[PDB]
């Protein structure tokens, strides 16, 4: 595996989805704020490309509408596609619940 | 300074089991959180708390407002915590949205408090009593309409 896609130094969240939404989307923006992640710290990538990341990558991620877990070390939050998340309140509460389970990865104590 | 704001409602329309006040609470809590504040919603009863805990995942529309009932959520509590009299809350909070019928002493610990003047005439006197109480407690008072 010669050529690979490297995660920028300032990126702290990899967002994966078939359809990459706009980081300024109302719902996406609130989820990023919930994760205490600024949009500038986000790397958006379609499911493909995850296979192009260097073996040994470590970054938290949030995937939408993609059941198969990423081959990327880190806290992995998963939710339905954005379309479905936006219309399912239950799905949103579940996403938060999932985020809380990983509080140590997103809301480190200090 | 302590600042208390009383939002004056112009209707008492109930939607999905939510009073006009509780509906406005969802809007206010979301806007304050989004502005970077840690919010405490002090409900008069446990049952009201569960009503808002559910309501906040549906409204405001197209929003994701991270919240939990007082004793749940992440350490230090969720950004938006919903409590009731029989349940101690998380510290380190910037704004209090109180649904208490009478002046609550734990309100004095806050720099920012939001209270309401319901539409139904039968509740306006309680609201007036609360107003005077904030005045006595040293809060800077002001009324407003939400838009």
């Amino acid at each position: 595996g010669e050529i690979a896609i490297a995660i920028p130094a300032h990126v702290r969240l990899v967002m994966v989805a078939n359809d990459l939404p706009a980081l300024t989307d109302p719902l996406v923006s609130d989820v990023l704020r919930a994760l205490t992640v600024s949009p500038d710290q986000v790397l958006q990538l379609t499911p493909e490309k995850i296979a192009m990341l260097p073996q040994g990558s470590h970054c938290n991620s949030w995937r939408l509408g993609t059941d198969e877990p990423l081959s990327l070390e880190g806290a992995q939050v998963a939710s339905p596609a954005l379309t479905d998340l936006r219309a399912n309140p239950t799905a949103r509460a579940a996403l938060w619940q999932q985020i809380c389970t990983y509080e140590h990865d997103f809301f480190p104590r200090n | 300074m302590k600042n208390a704001t009383f939002y004056l409602l112009d209707n008492d329309t109930t939607v999905d089991g939510l009073s006009a006040v509780e509906q406005l609470v969802c809007e206010i809590a979301a806007e304050r959180w989004r502005s970077g504040k840690r919010v405490l919603i002090a409900c008069e009863d446990e049952k009201q708390a569960y009503r808002l805990d559910e309501a906040l995942w549906a409204r405001p529309a197209e929003s994701f407002v991270p919240h939990n009932l007082a004793g749940e959520g992440p350490r230090g509590g969720a950004p938006v915590e919903i409590a009731w009299p029989q349940k101690r809350s998380s510290s380190r909070r910037d704004i209090l949205i109180s649904l208490r019928t009478s002046f609550a002493d734990f309100a004095t610990a806050f720099t920012e408090v939001v209270d309401f003047v319901p539409y139904e005439d039968s509740l306006k006197q309680l609201a007036r009593e609360r107003y005077k109480a904030y005045r006595v407690a040293g809060f800077n008072l002001n009324t407003a309409t939400w838009k």
